[PDB]
């Protein structure tokens, strides 16, 4: 057996100032991410980039600015996809798309896997509840619709029932944090989220920050690993491609030894790579530069390495 | 160091057909919103079309769908419309127009005409 | 288009300021956020203003948004001839599902008095009254500023079929000028009392009739 | 009680290539700084921006490339508002201008707060005596003036016989360092100065460096702090609307941590932030970088963290 990898396009945002968002998918496509998987030697699956229609009403003013319902619903789709590609026996990469899709790929990996863990690598915690933020913010909420503590601190919104929350709160780490509002950082220390800030992560280091997380997780038995995985974890220097820029954010190799730990477990069942805004670059430099780091990740959290050997090199050829 | 400029207009005869052009320079019109808005001679705007989104999606007036039809080239960077079994009711000068959101909609840059 | 109301016409002098009003429904304005855009005589709409009052790059503050319920504002104080163009509203309508704009308002800034438009309207000549038409002629001169509204009257009923008005345009002397024809059937002509040319400049009307002898 | 702050404007250069750092003072201002410390919940009071005038001929020569006189005159009236605004209770913030405004903000602190120490952040030590470097590069001498063993080495010119030594070479410590004129070197190793180059942070992590920092200054007693914080101590593609770029300065979130440090002590009683030149800068986006940055260090002086919980948040709301 070789490792197979399902992979996913999600273009799904409220519209707005991040419509753009919706073009990552393919941007991430078009940096040569699918022959990157095949160079690895991963067995390959494609199910194309999923349509994203505003329900009760597909104009253009409900297609600019979403409401939450399509948003709801279209997480529904992607769950049951998510679900396929795993029962199918994928490791299931998911291209966003704002960070609202881990309601989906979560909820639809927890389905024939319910004892999974969650890595979230983001300058957010998107824990917001829909009555601590906006309705147009769906984008920094995703785990407030996961979390099982959280149920009575959140309301039943149109679109959204089908959802079972499916972590608990020592099931989710966070690590990357750096923009967090008030009811978020209420919310991480009343239920005990363990997290690291960049302020931890320059004080301990990533090395030291991974051997924690997976003391947490995975301590005490193994278990399936998802990795969400935001693109704005990244300082804005090595990924302006996004819509929520915070300065102070991970290195490249800082990321790629994040990708590199995940990988070397042997337990990543599901992988998002979200917050891809093309549209928001200044340049195609930097469409190309954040959409190349995207690839790299997806590429290093299935086995690149940094000083080769993944692919077996068996004598040297003789002069003649 | 961003502006749109349409060609492709001029005169045709009723139940005619003819294609606008509109290029983009200064940025990815790819990424973008895209419109075609309306003025006959000395009246309001009326909007036509607009295409959004990756696969992309079309939405038109009621006063010209399915007579007309929105596209674009990203290798070009430019942005089209089709205009078949054309009346004299369409004759105004036509302008491409970006097309953005916040609050609420807004089109932000728009074409010579 | 013209699912919002403007005035069709508003002016002050320079240095002066002017408000530009914009009516819509509960299903437009009542709903959506308003946007404002500028266009200078043979140019290509700028926005000014969108979100009700959010200005783009460059645009001063004494251009200046507001909305309430239904109606939305656009004030422009400091008034400089460079503010002389045409103004559109523009929002989301619910109810067509349509991008709408109102019918545009042409701001003047007074560089001379305030000059009422003559007007001479003529009745078909008896020649084309013989190759079965007719046409009356309003002919519209030395006004200032450069907007009218023409209403044509049968009787006192109002006429809609059949006009075609000019743009006013400008004279030598630096005055407006624009014309207005009415066609109708000798029948029409021959079985109506009196036609009426009606031409409204800075809301006072001037009035010209004729009758078949 | 909560914690008061003033802000004094020093717009204060000696002209020639550096005079556009007269423009710092508004440029941090436009990119927010009273609405940030605002948020902080800190009570404000603002003395505008200080006029800089030579004495004695206020001709278009003289502003452009100022005599030494003026820069001792004008830090003579800073001296005076900062000694007013610490009276007056106020941990008291003076945005740049050049560095030789240390002289005014450290002498007026040290008036009503004689056991100060100083904690100085900077590609530079600014050490030279009159008699080591020029006349126009008072912005290279502040601590000459301040510093106690030093008087025999310092010459008396016109405009600075106001000032009184108030610095010991025991209650200064330099993080930063890598652009440093031989004398400078000199004086630091005869007189024990404590300092830690990029080097020494390369060596031991800035963790340590304020670790030791701490234990120098405030190892023995409690005693107020003045951070004199140079803009150019960050790298040049961090900060580059900056008069002297030096390549291989701090990174942000090095930058941000010495900050954090700072304000967990408690001691923070006066600050300076200088040498931030808009006129230096290649585009509008390098001026407003080196602006923001500057904003991020004053907040974070003040209690901005990064994993949020500065603000005290209650409960969350309930459904309905
Ligand atoms: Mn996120
Ligand atoms: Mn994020
Ligand atoms: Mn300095
Ligand atoms: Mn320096």
């Amino acid at each position: 057996m070789v490792h197979s990898v399902a992979v996913i396009g999600a273009p799904f945002s409220q519209g707005q100032k991040r419509k753009g968002v919706e073009h990552g998918p393919a941007a991430i496509r078009e940096a040569g991410l699918m022959k990157r998987l095949s160079s690895l030697g991963c067995h390959l699956k494609d199910f194309g980039d999923l349509s994203f229609t505003p329900v009760p009403k597909d104009d253009l003013y409900n297609n600019l600015i979403v409401n939450p319902r399509s948003v709801g619903l279209a997480n529904q789709e992607l769950a049951e996809v998510v679900s396929r590609a795993v029962s199918d026996g994928y490791s299931c990469v998911t291209l966003g798309g704002d960070h609202s899709l881990a309601i989906g790929t979560i909820s639809g990996h927890a389905r024939h896997c319910p004892d999974l863990c969650v890595v979230w690598v983001d300058a957010h915690a998107d824990i917001n509840t829909p009555l601590t933020t906006s309705s147009g913010n769906l984008h920094g909420q995703p785990v407030s619709f996961l979390l099982r503590e959280l149920q009575d601190k959140v309301p039943q919104l149109p679109g959204f029932s089908w959802i079972k929350p499916c972590i608990s709160s020592a099931s989710i780490v966070y690590i990357g944090l750096r923009d967090v509002d008030p009811p978020e950082h209420f919310i991480l220390k009343n239920y005990d989220i363990q997290y690291f800030s960049m302020r931890d992560i320059d004080r301990l280091g990533i090395q030291k920050v991974m051997e924690r997380t997976f003391d947490l997780l995975i301590g005490k038995r193994q278990r399936p690993i998802h990795l969400s995985f935001d693109i704005d974890a990244f300082d804005p220097t090595l990924a302006p491609a996004t819509g929520t820029p915070v300065v102070g954010g991970l290195t490249y190799r800082e990321g790629m030894y994040i990708a590199e730990e995940i990988h070397n477990t042997g337990l990543l069942s599901a992988l998002d790579l979200v917050e891809v805004n093309p549209q928001l670059a200044t340049s195609e430099e930097e469409a190309k530069t954040t959409a190349n780091l995207a690839v790299d990740v997806i590429a290093s959290s299935f086995g690149q390495t940094r000083e080769g050997g993944h692919i077996v090199y068996d004598q040297l050829p003789t002069p003649s | 160091e961003v502006q749109l400029l349409e060609s492709g207009g001029g005169l045709v005869q009723p139940g005619g057909s003819l294609r606008l052009s509109c290029a983009a320079s200064g940025f990815t019109f790819r990424y973008e919103v895209a419109a075609w808005v309306r003025q006959a001679p000395g009246k309001g705007l009326e909007w036509v079309s607009a295409i959004s989104g990756p696969i992309p999606k079309g939405y038109y007036a009621d006063s010209v769908k399915g007579r007309f039809t929105i596209s674009r080239d990203n290798s070009k960077n430019t942005l089209y419309l089709q205009m078949n079994s054309l009346r004299a009711e369409d004759t105004a000068v036509y302008y491409c127009a970006r097309l953005r959101a916040d609050l609420g909609l807004y089109m932000d840059l728009w074409g010579r005409g | 288009q013209s699912v919002l109301t403007q005035p069709p016409s508003v002016s002050a002098a320079p240095g002066q300021k002017v408000t530009i009003s914009c009516s819509g429904s509960s299903s437009n304005i009542g709903n959506h956020y308003v946007s404002w855009y500028q266009q200078l005589p043979g140019t290509a709409p700028k926005l000014l203003i969108y979100d009700n009052s959010e200005r783009t790059a460059g645009v001063p503050d004494r251009f200046s948004g507001s909305k309430s319920g239904t109606s939305a504002t656009l004030g422009i104080t400091g008034l400089q001839t460079g503010d002389e163009a045409d103004y559109y509203c523009g929002t989301w309508d619910e109810l067509t599902s349509n991008l709408v704009f109102g019918g545009g308002t042409k701001l003047t800034v007074l560089g001379q008095p305030k000059a009422a438009p003559s007007v001479t309207l003529f009745p078909p000549s008896s020649e084309e009254l013989q190759a079965n038409k007719a046409t009356l002629v309003c002919l519209i001169s030395d006004f200032y500023p450069g907007a009218v509204t023409v209403a044509w009257k049968a009787d006192s009923s109002p006429v809609k079929a059949g006009v075609e008005t000019t743009t006013p345009s400008k004279q030598s002397n630096n005055k407006y000028a624009a014309s207005s024809y009415l066609s109708l059937t000798p029948e029409q002509w021959k079985s109506h009392r009196s036609y009426s040319c009606q031409v409204t400049h800075e809301g006072s009307t001037v009035e010209k009739t004729v009758a078949p002898t």
